């Protein structure tokens, strides 16, 4: 029975997926339910070491709000309370001074979601499920702290379109040291602020090429190195709105094979580092009429980490 | 140390240049003068790459050309200079 189970689960997810994530290990990003269930169910067949989250949340919430005499408002446990008439909305869970106080689950029409409250709104750890409509099964998708309704902390994301992201968040939105790892399978290392990579980041691709680079607007943005490793040469310079236009090329030291990538020749240009010197300075002044009080270094500058 | 190729103006993806440094050092390998350097550099981009290029190679020059977007690359390595753009 056990088999039967395990390959159907198999036969479900694809083969070649759980070759893969037989393959995967603890660096990786966290799984979705169905690769999760699909282990729990490999290891309690094999013995292939435990963890549970609900006991450590509802070992902090019992020190909270408890029974007192005469009280007008909820004010503590409960059950299922409906809370329009109407029959659309309904939570089960603990209360404070007649809002929120505590862990509970929350219904939605289109949403549910299980955590801590504080004053009627979101503020704990927490997980997050959705669904396109009634007849549709549920979806997950958060888990993290929470603050005044909004993530203020460090969570977990699977977006819609296939991305899943680890980082902090502030203000809803990512923010904070992050690392995303995007649907084709590239891998990008780096800062974020506003949604988008504005700070110091690292960025590998499936192919084996890697980047080390500044970030801003959600493009490659700044001073930075590049590395064609196949081809064993390496770009070293500038980014502005997504493309840069200023650089020197070079090839790696190990590099001695005329046939990967051909050597370049010897001779250069006169006193070059004062041309692109000039270049630079031609970029950051356009870059500062653009796009005036920005700063691609606000925590992390340039001399710290070569 | 010495060994250096540097790019001081670009509009163009990254791998595409690095394509275009690895064919700009086979012409300098298979050929001498300027015009057959030219003329292989812009039929092996017109053939990898869907019509129509152009390009300008040489030493003392100033240009003043337009291009569409994500099409221009000029840059220094070894002895002479190349300018490349689509139009």
């Amino acid at each position: 029975l056990l088999l039967k189970e395990l390959r159907r689960q198999e036969e479900l997810l694809g083969a070649e997926a759980v070759a893969e994530l037989y393959g995967s290990d603890a660096n990786g990003c966290p799984l979705n339910e169905a690769e999760e269930k699909l282990l729990q169910i490999y290891r309690k067949l094999h013995g292939f070491p435990a963890v549970d989250p609900e006991a450590a949340i509802i070992e902090r919430c019992k020190t909270r709000a408890q029974r007192l005499h005469g009280k007008v408002d909820t004010h503590g446990m409960r059950k299922r309370i409906f809370l329009t008439p109407r029959k659309t909305e309904s939570y089960e869970g603990q209360w404070e001074d007649g809002k929120f106080g505590g862990f509970g689950e929350l219904l939605k029409k289109l949403s549910k979601y299980r955590g801590e409250f504080r004053n009627g709104l979101r503020e704990g750890e927490g997980t997050l499920w959705l669904r396109k409509d009634v007849k549709s099964p549920w979806v997950r998708v958060y888990r993290g702290e929470w603050l005044a309704g909004k993530r203020d902390g460090v969570g977990i994301s699977w977006e819609e379109n296939g991305d899943v992201y680890e980082g902090g968040w502030s203000g809803g939105k990512r923010d904070g040291f992050g690392r995303l790892f995007f649907a084709n399978g590239d891998i990008y290392k780096g800062e974020f602020r506003d949604d988008q990579h504005y700070g110091r980041g690292i960025l590998r691709l499936t192919s084996g090429d890697w980047y080390d680079g500044y970030w801003a607007l959600g493009l490659r943005e700044g001073p930075g190195l590049w590395c064609y490793t196949q081809k064993q040469q390496y770009f070293v310079g500038e980014w502005s709105k997504g493309i840069c236009k200023c650089g020197t090329m070079l090839d790696m030291p190990d590099k001695t094979t005329n046939e990967n990538s051909r050597f370049i020749p010897r001779l250069g240009l006169l006193r070059c580092d004062e041309v692109l010197e000039l270049e630079q300075l031609k970029l950051r002044d356009r870059r500062a009429q653009e796009y005036p009080e920005m700063n691609v270094e606000w925590r992390t500058p340039l001399v710290s980490a070569p | 140390t010495d060994r250096k190729a540097i790019i001081k103006n670009a509009d163009m993806p990254e791998d595409m240049q690095s394509d275009a440094v690895e064919v700009a050092l086979q012409a300098l390998e298979k050929f001498n003068i300027e015009k057959d350097i030219a003329a292989y550099i812009k039929k092996e981009f017109d053939k990898k790459y869907q019509p129509t290029w152009h390009c300008i190679v040489g030493r003392n020059f100033g240009s003043y050309v337009t291009h569409e977007t994500h099409s221009f690359l000029y840059f220094y390595f070894g002895q002479v200079a190349i300018l490349l753009f689509k139009s």
